[PDB]
């Protein structure tokens, strides 16, 4: 999951 | 110190940092690069949008997995040359140490200094 190179991290 | 600052002018970073804090209010932008003169595996991605309530230790674990570190290998974070409190959240770390471009910069190394 990337938007112009930014990784979207979700809570575990 | 970060190659991201050299390859991207401050004006573009500050503008994008302002926009990112508006588009993702529950997340904080973080740039993670390997500390200079370090002997540890490479990190593939450097730009992270992590939740404001994610702990530093959870982000530690995420970066550990991406470097594919062994259980015996060390990973230290440095925020403005200081190892951050592990119990703190990334939001606390961001709200206290974010640079003028509204980005949080974290360096990692196998050693506990610089």
């Amino acid at each position: 999951s990337e938007v112009d190179g930014w990784l979207i991290i979700d809570l575990p | 110190k970060f190659v991201y600052k050299e390859e991207h002018p401050f004006e573009k970073r500050r503008s994008e940092g302002e926009k990112i804090r508006k588009k993702y209010p529950d997340r904080v932008p973080v740039i993670v690069e390997k500390a200079p003169k370090a002997r540890i595996g490479d990190l593939d991605k450097k730009k992270y949008l992590v939740p404001s309530d994610l702990t530093v230790g959870q982000f530690y674990f995420l970066i550990r997995k991406r470097i594919h570190l062994r259980a015996e290998d060390a990973l230290f974070f440095f925020v403005n040359n200081v190892i951050p409190p592990t119990s703190a959240t990334m939001g606390q770390l961001y709200q206290e140490h974010h640079e003028e471009d509204f980005f949080l910069y974290i360096a990692y190394s196998d050693e506990s200094v610089y």
